[PDB]
This record gives C-alpha cells, sequence and structure tokens, in this order.
RNA sequence: UUCCUCGUGGCCCAAUGGUCACGGCGUCUGGCUCGAACCAGAAGAUUCCAGGUUCAAGUCCUGGCGGGGAAGCCA
RNA sequence: AAUCCUGGAUGGAACGACGAA
RNA sequence: GGUGAAAUUCUUGGAUUUAUUGAAGACUAACUACUGCGAAAGCAUUUGCCAAGGACGUUUUCAUUAAUCAAGAACGAAAGUUAGGGGAUCGAAGAUGAUCAGAUACCGUCGUAGUCUUAACCAUAAACUAUGCCGACUAGGGAUCGGGUGGUGUUUUUUUAAUGACCCACUCGGCACCUUACGAGAAAUCAAAGUCUUUGGGUUCUGGGGGGAGUAUGGUCGCAAGGCUGAAACUUAAAGGAAUUG
C-alpha cells in the first residue's frame, strides 16, 4: 500500500478547456531532491501536500 | 459550375454527338 | 489581386524546384513555398536529464541531440499555430522574431 | 489492446534463460581494451553445435568504450566474430561508422559539403570501401556569410582525397589501416592537402565497410589476441 | 564490473516497443509493448504504457543479470514521420529510475537519401 | 390445364404448436432547433376467407380466393 | 569562496431557407 | 497495425520486433539559399567521354552583315496513346472497413493502368513575372553570382615565393532586393506598369458589354484522346476590376 507525498512549492497555472484543473510543481518530502510537475482537481497554495498513488508521471506542460 | 467540368461534359456530348453521326456517316 | 510580389515563395530564375512532401499531410509542396523549419532539440528533455546523469556510467557524458528538418505546407503549418497570418504591413516583415 | 485478439492460432511453458550460457568478448590488440561485454546463445547441443551459431555474429560499440577516452565518442565499430576458444570468443574489425548527432552536428547551412567515397582493395586482400566527408569553413577576417566553393575546387578536393585514400590503404593491412584511423593522422593529412586549394574543416573521415574477405587465415587472427 | 545490453525503444505514433538484446542483438529480452499494458488502442502510444513495459523490461533484465543498458531511440521513419513518439522519453526515464544503468544513447532512426515516395498523394491526407 | 410455392400492422420482413405475435421504415406526441438529422417515447394485427386436429393453432390438415414460378415435347 | 546547461504538437459530427425591395 | 475513434487486415503455422545477409527497381535527402545554368519546358550522387553556350578580357578580325517578324519550321511539364522491357514504392479505376440521413466522397487496408526506360505519337497547362522582343534615358542604398583590374591589405605554404581562400576600392554582365515618388496608375501597386491629351524610337500578336460558346458546321493535323481554325440564331442591363465601412 504505497503513497507518496509531495509538497506544493510553485502553482503555474490554470489548464483544461473548463478551468478546474491546475498545474503545480511539487517537491518530493521524502526523497526530496526531487520535483515533478502534477495537476490537481480542486483549489491548492503553495505548501499545500498532495497524496500521489503513483509517482512516475507527469502532465503535459502546457508551454 | 467549375469551368474545368463544364468543359469536361462539353466533351463528352462531343463524343457522343460524333458516334452517333457516324451511324449515319 | 495580386497579394504578394514573391506570390507565395523563393522562384525568381528557376522555373521548377522539384517539390518535397508535407511530413503532416503528405502533400507536395515546392521546396521554396515551404516554410523550413529544423527541431534542434536534445534527446530526452528538461527533466528526466538528472535523473540519467544520476542513473548513468560514462558520467560527464554528452546528452546528445536530435536534429530534424521539417516541412509543413500552408494549410498545416497554419493549423500547427506556426505562421498563421498577419497584417497587410506586417506580410513585408521578413526577418524572425 | 489485450483481450482484442479474436484468434491466437491459425490451426485451433519452457523459460529459456535457463537453457543459455554467457560469453564475454575479447576485441583485437588494435585497441586498449578487450573486454567488450558479454553475448548470449543456447546450450551446445548435439545437433547444433552453437559455435557456428554464434561465428557469424556482429556487434557494434563505442571507441571510446574501446579506447577509455572520449574523444572518440561518436565513432563506433563494428566487430565481427569469427573464432571461439572456450568462453572468451575472439572478433575482428568489420567496419566503422559515425553517430548522427555528429554528422548532424556537421551539416550546418550555409557552407558547402563535401562528399568522396573509394573502393579500395588491401595489402590483406580485402576489399573496402572508405567514405570521407568535409566542410567548407568561414575564415578569420569573413564578413560574407556562407562560405561557398566554386564547384572546381570541390571536384580538385574530391580527386586528391580519393588519391590519398587509394595510396593510404595500399600498404596498409587491414589493422594497419585501423590503427591508422584511429589517431586521426588521415585527416591531418586531408587538411594539408587541400590547405592550399579551400579551408576545409570537419575533415573527419567516414564510415567505412567491409564488401568481401579473405579466406580465414586463423593465423593472422591469432596474431592480435596475445 | 557493468553487463551490458541494448534497449531499442521504437516510439511511434500509435504504439511503442521496448524490447532489449545482447549486444550483439541476435539474442534478445523482454520484448513488451505498451498495447500490452494498456486496453484500448487509443492508449497504445502513450507515456504510462511505455512506462509500465520499461518497468517490465527492468525487472526481467535484472533477473536475469543485466545491470546496464545502451539506448537506441527511433521511430517510424523512412518515409515516414521521423520525429519519435511521445512514450520514447518515459520508457527511457523509466528504465533509468527502475535501477538499471545507462550508456551511450543514440537515435538511429532510419533515414533516406530520398527514397521512394510518401503515401497520401499530391494533394495529401486531407481532414 | 398440371406441378410447386406464397399470403402476417400503412410498406418490406421474421416466427420452435406453448403469451391477442419479433424487427426496420412509415405515422403520432414531446424535446433540442424554423424544417431536416438526432434524442426520448407511444399506438396500430381479427396472421386472405370457410372448416378440422389439439388443452392451445399464425404455425399442423382439407377446400376456395388472389400473386408468382416451371412445364406444355415426337410429329 | 563553491558553482556545467537547456524548452515543446495535432485530436470527430454540424444539411437547408420563395422572390420583392 | 492503423485512426478523431474504430473496423476491415496480419498473428502459437510465431505476426509486429531484433540481427545478419541477398535481390529488385525507383529516387538523389540533410548541404539546398529571396543562389546557379537553360530559349522555354526544365535541370541537384561520383567519375570519364562527346559536342555546345553565356558573361569577362582583348590596342585581334569582317565590316552594317542588323531589330521584330503573317507563312513555315525546332523543342515543348504532367496526363494520355502504340509497341517492347522493367514493374520496388505510390496509385485515376475497382474492391473493401468505417463515417454519414445517404457517402460508389473525404479517413483506413488492398490494388490493376500509370509511375521508370527504349522507339514513336500527342502539342496542351494558373506552360504565370497572369507583365511581347530590340533600344535609349530617368532617384538613392547595400548585399550577392560569374569574370576582370588595383592595393607595400590578412592568412597558408618553403618565416618568405607564384598560387589559392578572405578584406577593401572599382568595374562589366546577371537572379533579385530595400527605401522614396519627381513620375505613372482606377486603385491594389510599379525603377518599370516611368519618360503617354506637353499625346509619334522600332516592330510582332491579341481584344471591343456579358452569355450562347471556344459551342455548331466546314476544313486541317492526329491511331485515338483531342488540337489549331472558328460563327450565327436567340438572350440580357448590367456581368466585371480595385479598394471602402459594416
Ligand atoms: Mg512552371
Ligand atoms: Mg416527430
Ligand atoms: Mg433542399
Ligand atoms: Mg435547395
Ligand atoms: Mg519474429
Ligand atoms: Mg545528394
Ligand atoms: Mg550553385
Ligand atoms: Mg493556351
Ligand atoms: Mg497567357
Ligand atoms: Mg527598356
Ligand atoms: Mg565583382
Ligand atoms: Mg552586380
Ligand atoms: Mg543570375
Ligand atoms: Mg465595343
Ligand atoms: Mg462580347
Ligand atoms: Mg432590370
Ligand atoms: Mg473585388
Amino acid at each position: 500500500t504505497p503513497v507518496t507525498l509531495a509538497k506544493v512549492i510553485k502553482v503555474l497555472g490554470r489548464t483544461g478547456s473548463r478551468g478546474g484543473v491546475t498545474q503545480v510543481r511539487v517537491e518530493f518530502l521524502e526523497d526530496t531532491s526531487r520535483t515533478i510537475v502534477r495537476n490537481v482537481k480542486g483549489p491548492v497554495r503553495e505548501n499545500d501536500i498532495l497524496v500521489l498513488m503513483e509517482s512516475e508521471r507527469e502532465a503535459r506542460r502546457l508551454r | 459550375m467549375r469551368a474545368k467540368w463544364r468543359k469536361k461534359r462539353t466533351r463528352r456530348l462531343k463524343r457522343k454527338r460524333r458516334k452517333v453521326r457516324a451511324r449515319s456517316k | 489581386p495580386k497579394k504578394r510580389a514573391s506570390n507565395g515563395r523563393n522562384k525568381k530564375g528557376r522555373g521548377h524546384v522539384k517539390p518535397v512532401r508535407c511530413v503532416n499531410c503528405s502533400k507536395s509542396i515546392p521546396k521554396d513555398k515551404a516554410i523550413k523549419r529544423m527541431a534542434i532539440r536534445n534527446i530526452v528533455e528538461a527533466a528526466a536529464v538528472r535523473d540519467l546523469s544520476e542513473a548513468s556510467v560514462y558520467p560527464e557524458y554528452a546528452l546528445p541531440k536530435t536534429y530534424n528538418k521539417l516541412h509543413y505546407c500552408v494549410s498545416c503549418a497554419i493549423h500547427a499555430r506556426i505562421v498563421r497570418v498577419r497584417s497587410r504591413e506586417d506580410r513585408k516583415n521578413r526577418a524572425p522574431p | 489492446a489485450v483481450g482484442k485478439n479474436k484468434r491466437l492460432s491459425k490451426g485451433k511453458v519452457v523459460d529459456p534463460f535457463t537453457r543459455k550460457e554467457w560469453f564475454d568478448i575479447k576485441a583485437p590488440s588494435t585497441f586498449e581494451n578487450r573486454n567488450v561485454g558479454k553475448t548470449l546463445v543456447n546450450k551446445s547441443t548435439g545437433l547444433k553445435s552453437a559455435s557456428d551459431a554464434l561465428k557469424g555474429r556482429v556487434v557494434e560499440v563505442c571507441l571510446a568504450d574501446l579506447q577509455g577516452s572520449e574523444d572518440h565518442s561518436f565513432r563506433k565499430i563494428k566487430l565481427r566474430v569469427d573464432e571461439v576458444q572456450g568462453k572468451n570468443l575472439l572478433t575482428n574489425f568489420h567496419g566503422m561508422d559515425f553517430t548522427t548527432d555528429k554528422l548532424r552536428s556537421m551539416v550546418r547551412k550555409w557552407q558547402t559539403l563535401i562528399e568522396a567515397n573509394v573502393t579500395v582493395k588491401t595489402s590483406d586482400d580485402y576489399v573496402l570501401r572508405i567514405f570521407a566527408i568535409a566542410f567548407t569553413r568561414k575564415q578569420a577576417n569573413q564578413v560574407k556569410r556562407h562560405s561557398y566553393a566554386q564547384s572546381s575546387h570541390i571536384r580538385a578536393i574530391r580527386k586528391v582525397i580519393s588519391e590519398i585514400l587509394t595510396k593510404e590503404v595500399q600498404g596498409s593491412t587491414l589493422a594497419q589501416l585501423t590503427s591508422k584511423l584511429i589517431p586521426e593522422v588521415i585527416n591531418k593529412e586531408i587538411e594539408n592537402a587541400t590547405k592550399d586549394i579551400f579551408p576545409l574543416q570537419n575533415i573527419h573521415v567516414r564510415k567505412v565497410k567491409l564488401l568481401k574477405q579473405p579466406k580465414f587465415d586463423v593465423g593472422a587472427l591469432m596474431a592480435l589476441h596475445g | 564490473s557493468q553487463v551490458f545490453g541494448v534497449a531499442r525503444i521504437y516510439a511511434s505514433f500509435n504504439d511503442t516497443f521496448v524490447h532489449v538484446t545482447d549486444l550483439s542483438g541476435k539474442e534478445t529480452i523482454a520484448r513488451v509493448t505498451g498495447g500490452m499494458k494498456v486496453k484500448a488502442d487509443r492508449d497504445e502510444s502513450s507515456p504510462y504504457a511505455a512506462m509500465l513495459a520499461a518497468q517490465d523490461v527492468a525487472a526481467k533484465c535484472k533477473e536475469v543479470g543485466i545491470t546496464a543498458v545502451h539506448v537506441k531511440i527511433r521511430a517510424t521513419g523512412g518515409t515516414r514521420t521521423k520525429t519519435p513518439g511521445p512514450g520514447g522519453q518515459a520508457a527511457l526515464r523509466a528504465l533509468a529510475r527502475s535501477g538499471l544503468r545507462i550508456g551511450r544513447i543514440e537515435d538511429v532512426t532510419p533515414v533516406p537519401s530520398d527514397s521512394t515516395r510518401k503515401k497520401g498523394g499530391r494533394r495529401g491526407r486531407r481532414l
């Protein structure tokens, strides 16, 4: 039953056609020095914490 | 209509008329 | 009327240029009316390079690069958020950004 | 995609990595390192004799891995298996070739590319197709932005190059040629012969390929592996 | 110290192949695709599928005896795209993160000297 | 004339003797939108007519009604 | 006083309207 | 596999994939650009042969031999035709899978003719710079291709020479380009589309509202496909070009 905690360090922007998604670059609490970009469904701040059911995935960054 | 296809129609009708006239000639 | 003096292209003294194919829609477009870009990129990305260097024997290595030249037709280049569309006065601007 | 197959079988487990064995690869002595890696085969049955299934194998590996230096980092070498003596299988030179990254890095626009290729045979009765490549350069004090040649310079350069390779191969057997290749003396000769004609940067040679080999002559092979 | 293999990612659109061999290429290990790790026909190409494939081949190589791997990334090439698909770099990152070691990545997309002819017509694949 | 076959909702068509009977189109109602197309949904059958077998016939059997097909040869 | 670096995409369906002014 | 998504299709007889070779035929990437040559069409791997050509240079030669040209002749993309060859890719037709109200269309998978060549026909094209050729003159500016001249200019050789490659200045000729309008133009725009009511340098071709109609007929060429030539009846008040604001 593994899950990964990740701390938010930077909110990038909203995403999704209807704006109910947010891109965030996080910092893994355990195994620090690792930063990954993820989608989020709800509201989010910097320094919030996320429970990744899987860590080995990042979203297509909107650039 | 498109002039290209109108031309194609004239060409077909010319062919038609040419052979239906060869029927007599 | 005449939208462009070059008419779309770079054919002055040639007659014929022996076209190429759009890599997106396989359309036979002349090599001069096309739009040539060059996608010079690192092979992996900005992200996983750190993981690769961590997991790499042969340190200091290179991270070599992938170079591919791209031709697009007008329609595909305009659909793919490239040369899109400009005003009558800025059409004459011939340099890149 | 998984449960899609209509039929797996037209008409209607034994995992093999227990059935296999490892060998380690020895390169010739014209290389500061011999131990290339390892390979696999099935166990030598009586109806197979795995030696012969493994005889005609080819393995491409980097010259920087054979020499240690990352200066020869592009420069892949293909090695052909020719003999086996108890799990330390020997190889001989099959052919060189560059990496696409380096080649495309050379190929930039607003400079003229020159290419040559010759079909020469050696002292050891081999036949090789040696490829040479070169590129114009923009001199210092130069203001115009392309540095193209006048297309007879190119023909002269190519004549010179082809004559040099036909001269330098005839006399080099195969290992003599390999040890001429590795230090990149040929490129120095091309530059010294063409500086009187045109600048010529990036005179790395190019891939070389065998076409037809002589008879085996195991003695000449074992001469290399000491 | 390190036992080397060769990974041979072929990352097209519509699918992704991770399949690893000895240095010679004649003897192979652990060919798995994206469509073996997903059931759509629409996500055969995707990075998650490629990542799962790379995890599987990492497991199989490690239980064979292979520790490091060289990489040859490839697209459909020829007359076709020549730009690699989405799931190549994902597989690469995945087999790196799984515990294997890397050496000498290369791109080996087959390129022609103006070979035969692309498909679609001269007017193209319209849509 | 003989032989063979067919008949089912407005149209085409299917049915194991075992529910006043399946489907598609059409029709009616509502919705999206003015109409189509689309989405939801309804209703409509004396299974050609007269008899018989059976607990029960659309079906199984006899007769007629109408439609079609094949045959009508040696001279 | 230490100190190696980056930029980047596509993605279904959608017929029609009397003329006059 | 392919796709927007699927399906047709191939796969325990091992498909896709890997490596090693071999064959076939086509093509000639990246270099490849507001660059070159060519009468145009058009022409891009190497080397060899064959003949030709432009520009440049010239204190060489003839000496008006010239410019444009109904007739008439040569070349003339692709498709197409005939006959052989070759026939890998792609692929009018056709067959199929889907999409769709229908889809003998777009998309997908196959796939004949064709795509390549030889010998011979065709004789067309948005064959377009939609701009006839020859000639003279008229504003600035720089870049570039080829040739040539000059410079104690830079670099390499053998510090050094001659070369070659670069730099600067200039020049003839060419593909073009930028800026302005003294000018022109209906304007868009044009260093030619200027020097044209202050109307004439020379010459060839074509057009006369829109349709009917590049039609019918008659000739002529062509194996054919068709080409070149080419009306009338009847019909109509607008068709059209360039810009303007919506
Ligand atoms: Mg043309
Ligand atoms: Mg209704
Ligand atoms: Mg209607
Ligand atoms: Mg109508
Ligand atoms: Mg196989
Ligand atoms: Mg080439
Ligand atoms: Mg040139
Ligand atoms: Mg014409
Ligand atoms: Mg014209
Ligand atoms: Mg003039
Ligand atoms: Mg000059
Ligand atoms: Mg000039
Ligand atoms: Mg020119
Ligand atoms: Mg008139
Ligand atoms: Mg008229
Ligand atoms: Mg009126
Ligand atoms: Mg208008």
